[PDB]
């Protein structure tokens, strides 16, 4: 309830009331963050509370966080990211709007896992939309299932994965506006395509 | 393997680093139709039988998408070597800078 | 006591409404008194036990108070008393009742009955109390699903996220949720179960320890086991989950085998169709993969693993509609307890002493309990291991007889309580338990007294006869009831030597105060007087005279009235003596009249 | 057998025609061509990369500057 609600004190658990504001609601969330919740602050095992939100796949909660200075890709004790979380769960909006802020698709946590590989583990087991993340995860790595592994991929594909990651770490809808490009390719370039 | 460039003014063109420069020279012959009598070769900047292994050819330094690089000059006697260098990218934007 | 006796004015008339009404009023007003509940009673509790009980004022009386509606709003008080097993289960009765009403009406209630949804995931119970939450819980999701499972995410979550991690709290959430199946329609339960299993598997990923690792696989297996439907829907996830419960067949840990195998074994039932059926994808019906898998899953398992694995491929070979492809997986199925038992019956012919090995009799006992499940599951199809196996079956077994007089002999029947001719005994016993379950599945009982029974009394009848009580296995009466049962007719011929050789001898065991002998022969002789009725009257004078001695004995100790029914000299002889035994009568006057 | 390949500001490249056709663009215009837009380093870079597709094709180790980036993406739309 953002009615309801030291803000950023961790508590036994080790963790921010913006942390559960995360795992509830948004307008909570966006309370606490008028207030001063620190949104990266790190809890018991250094999950953010994108991390949670993510997992939640609150997506509003996850861009309230992003917006608002969240830390895309902080590594808790597992060294998951909230991308490997929001991968292994599966769940698509939260994965999407992390890959809008430029989350790094390629990354190892101590587990020894990729997001993309506990998205395919999850798929394997026909539980799985996630067809869709799974392509959205694709796009965005644009080469990494044997075929789409033997086959270099397209130099396309390769350009618009190093324009990403030259744009680092901020807003790519906006960022790629100034980019000197056809509203065609700056959609290629947001993964929409 | 070797993959190998090659270039000659503004003008630009694999083996085995086994292989050797002689049969390099023919295929430029058979590109450019200039005999290997008439060609010669430069690796780094020094003019190269010499098996492309010990030109210093190496696949590692000799990827395809980072081969070696050769100059090339003709009889025309051999003129010094031209090569014209490729042109530069423009600034980089600001947004993309790191 | 006060209360009690208010309890009880109001445990009985709506035509006193207002007095019931007033009374409502006056004991609420009486409030007055009463806060938390739960901690005044955790620290003369009685009172509010008593105050419970104005449950049932308004089981009945909720009607008469519907007709001071605040007041009502008393149903805190009702929740507030929830919170304190005896005064949760006097509320549990209120809640299914009013629950099971609401649910069947097709307003009042509902703006506040999330808070007994609540309370119900909370305390729900091990699978009669349970019963009746899982009833009450289920009327509830049928006037909302949407609310359980969004209560049972948020639980879940709390679980996955350590914010409630506990043993205890993952157990009773498991719990509901498996009561709850059913109750879903087919899509919720989809999308519920997807959500719930990726959960789950998020929290067994995330958790280290074996023991929290093996807890989280049990309450999965669990509730997999309570969704079938689901399962058919999703056989990705059914083979997966059967992919795992073959790992975990291979765990040794916390009896986890065990648990696998009786999860298996659940699904293998609900779903066994699906098993011999080539399913999307399938080049083959599954269950014939696991027929190759079998050897490698039973290489970690124990022998009562092994048995509930074997039951499970019994039901799921009964599947299989085409009996020949069913005689491939019977052949298969049963091949290495084929296997062992052709390897113990050639070392008998080469020598008998194989028989007299302790091991060699606990193989073939093992052989007979797998062969034993494999019939119950499979029933008749199974006739061809049974013919496979039937005549040195009975060779064996009258091996063992033979061998169990070589020792009784030597100490009389005290050779009995050694080890060796316990199993032997064992061995008999289960071999007559396997003729009496495939012969009760029999297709042909014709077919069964010209190749089967004929030998079996061979073996049986005239050994029963020579063997001494002990060694006189009562099983054998039960079996021989089993096929008057299915022979009648054919059996006719064989009723005569059947009683010569054993019914004298039980007789003379029954007679006494071997009581599974006797109730064997109870029922064996009713089934004979129903079924062959014509052989019943035409036993030997001798015989028939004490098989009346033997109902009298009985009676004087159903059957009697039956042989009333079927008889209408004989009546001269025992109805007129047996008249002052049983001083059936109305039968008995009707005769005479 | 052989192709040549023209930048924009006039560098000069040849491959085999084997190689050029990788593009979709080189197989609908086709033994030389002339790019009035690609620059030189755009197009010896494309040319690199053609020969990596073809020596791992269906094989991964491809490497790219920023600098080049945005017109490595234009030049690939364009050429397929
Ligand atoms: C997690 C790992 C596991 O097997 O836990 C213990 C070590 C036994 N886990 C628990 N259950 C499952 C699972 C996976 C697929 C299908 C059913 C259950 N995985």
């Amino acid at each position: 309830d953002a009615d309801c609600v030291e803000v950023n004190a961790l508590d036994g658990y080790n963790r921010t009331a913006l942390h559960y504001a995360a795992e509830k609601d948004e307008a909570c969330v966006e309370v606490l963050l008028e207030y001063g919740a620190n949104p990266n602050a790190l809890d018991g095992n250094r999950d953010t509370p994108l991390h949670w939100a993510a997992f939640k796949n609150n997506a509003e909660c996850v861009r309230a966080l992003l917006e608002s200075g969240a830390s895309v890709n902080a590594l808790d004790y597992n060294n998951d990211t909230p991308l490997s979380w929001a991968a292994m769960k599966g769940n698509l909006e939260s994965v999407s709007i992390l890959l809008d802020y430029g989350a790094e698709v390629r990354v190892i946590n101590l587990i020894g896992q990729t997001p993309i590989s506990r998205l395919v583990a999850l798929l394997v087991r026909g539980l799985g939309k996630e067809d869709s993340c799974f392509e959205l995860l694709h796009r965005a790595v644009g080469h990494f299932l044997t075929v789409l592994c033997s086959a270099p991929g397209t130099l396309k594909t390769l350009a618009r994965y190093a324009v990403r990651r030259s744009l680092g770490l901020q807003y790519l809808p906006d960022a790629v506006k100034g980019l000197p490009l056809p509203a065609s390719l700056k959609e290629y370039l947001l993964l929409l395509e | 393997d070797v993959f190998l460039m090659i270039r000659r003014h503004k003008t630009t063109i694999d083996a085995k680093e086994s292989s050797t420069v002689f049969e390099l020279k023919r295929i430029v012959e058979g590109i450019l139709k200039r005999p290997p009598d008439e060609q010669r070769l430069y690796k780094d900047d020094q003019l190269l039988g010499k098996t492309l292994g010990e030109c210093g050819f190496t696949s590692q330094t000799a990827r395809p998408q980072a081969p070696a690089t050769v100059g090339l000059a003709f009889r025309a006697t051999f003129e010094a070597l031209c090569i014209e260098p490729f042109s530069s990218p423009p600034e980089l934007p600001d947004v993309m800078k790191p | 006591v006060s209360l009690k006796c208010l309890t009880e004015i109001a445990g009985v008339v709506s035509q006193y409404e207002e007095q019931f009404v007033t009374l409502f009023t006056l004991t609420m007003m009486q409030k007055q008194m009463l806060t938390n509940i739960r901690l005044a009673y955790s620290n003369d509790q009685n009172f509010i036990q008593n105050l419970s009980l104005l449950c049932t004022f308004l089981k009945e009386h909720d009607q008469l108070i519907e007709k001071l509606r605040e007041t009502l709003m008393a149903l805190h008080y009702m929740l507030l008393v929830s919170e304190v097993t005896e005064i949760f289960k006097i509320c549990l009765e209120y809640w299914n009742h009013l629950a099971a009403e609401l649910y069947r009406e097709s307003q009042l209630y509902l703006p506040m009955l999330f808070k007994v949804r609540l309370l119900m995931v909370s305390r729900m119970a091990k699978p009669n109390l349970y019963k009746n939450m899982r009833e009450t819980l289920v009327y509830l999701t049928h006037l909302d699903y949407v609310d359980t499972e969004r209560i049972m995410t948020e639980k879940l979550h709390n679980q996955v996220n350590g914010t409630e991690w506990s043993w205890k709290n993952l157990n009773t959430l498991c719990w509901a949720i498996g009561s709850i199946s059913g109750a879903m329609h087919e899509e919720d339960e989809k999308r519920f179960l997807v959500t719930v299993i990726k959960d789950l598997l998020g929290l067994c990923e995330q958790k280290r320890g074996k023991d929290n690792k093996a807890i989280i696989a049990s309450n999965i297996m669990y509730i997999v086991g309570q969704y079938p439907r689901f399962l058919r829907a999703h056989w990705k996830f059914l083979k997966t989950v059967v992919n795992k419960l073959f790992e975990f067949m291979h765990e040794t840990h916390d009896g986890v085998q065990d648990m696998a195998c009786d999860t298996f074994i659940k699904i293998a039932q609900k779903c066994r169709r699906h098993f011999v059926q080539v399913q999307v994808g399938e080049v083959m019906p599954f269950i014939d993969e696991i027929l190759n898998n079998i050897n490698t899953i039973i290489c970690d398992l124990q022998p009562q693993q092994v048995h509930t694995f074997y039951e499970a491929v019994g039901y799921m070979i009964g599947a299989q509609t085409d009996q020949t492809v069913q005689e491939h997986l019977i052949e298969k199925y049963m091949l290495l307890p084929n296997q062992v038992w052709d390897s113990i019956i050639q070392q008998a012919t080469k020598n008998v002493d194989i028989l007299k090995d302790p091991e060699t009799v606990k193989q073939l006992g093992s052989i007979l309990k797998t062969n034993v499940r494999a019939c119950k599951a499979v029933g008749h199809p199974f006739v061809i291991q049974l013919g496979r196996i039937y005549l040195d079956m009975l060779n064996v077994y009258k091996c063992l007889s033979e061998n169990i007089s070589a020792a009784i002999q030597a100490n009389g029947e005290m050779v009995t309580k050694q080890p060796l001719i316990r199993s032997m005994r064992t061995v008999k016993r289960e071999t007559l338990k396997l003729i009496s379950g495939w012969v009760s599945r029999s297709n042909d009982p014709q077919m069964v007294a010209e190749n089967f029974v004929p030998p079996l009394l061979d073996a049986v009848l005239i050994d029963y006869q020579r063997n001494v009580p002990a060694a006189r296995e009562p099983e054998v009466l039960s079996t021989m009831a089993i096929i008057v049962n299915k022979l009648g007719g054919h059996i006719t011929a064989e009723i005569p030597q059947i009683f010569d050789a054993v019914f004298e001898c039980t007789l003379n065991m029954i007679n006494k105060d071997y009581p599974e002998h006797r109730t064997n022969f109870f029922l064996l002789l009713q089934a004979v007087n129903s079924h062959c009725f014509p052989a019943f009257l035409a036993i030997p004078p001798t015989q028939f005279k004490l098989v009346l001695d033997s109902i009298i004995w009985a009676f004087k100790h159903q059957i009697l009235f039956t042989l009333l029914q079927n008889v209408a000299s004989f009546y001269q002889t025992y109805f007129c003596d047996i008249l002052q035994h049983i001083f059936i009568l109305a039968y008995m006057f009707n005769l005479v009249e | 057998m052989y192709v040549k390949l023209i930048s924009s500001d006039g560098h000069e490249f040849i491959v085999k025609r084997e190689h050029a056709l990788t593009s979709g663009t080189i197989k609908a215009m086709l033994n030389e061509v002339n790019f009035r837009e690609i620059p030189s380093h755009v197009l010896s870079k494309v040319c690199m990369y053609f020969t990596y597709k073809v020596r791992y094709t269906n094989s991964i180790p491809f490497p790219i500057a920023p600098e080049i980036a945005l017109e490595l993406l234009m030049a690939a739309n364009f050429l397929d």
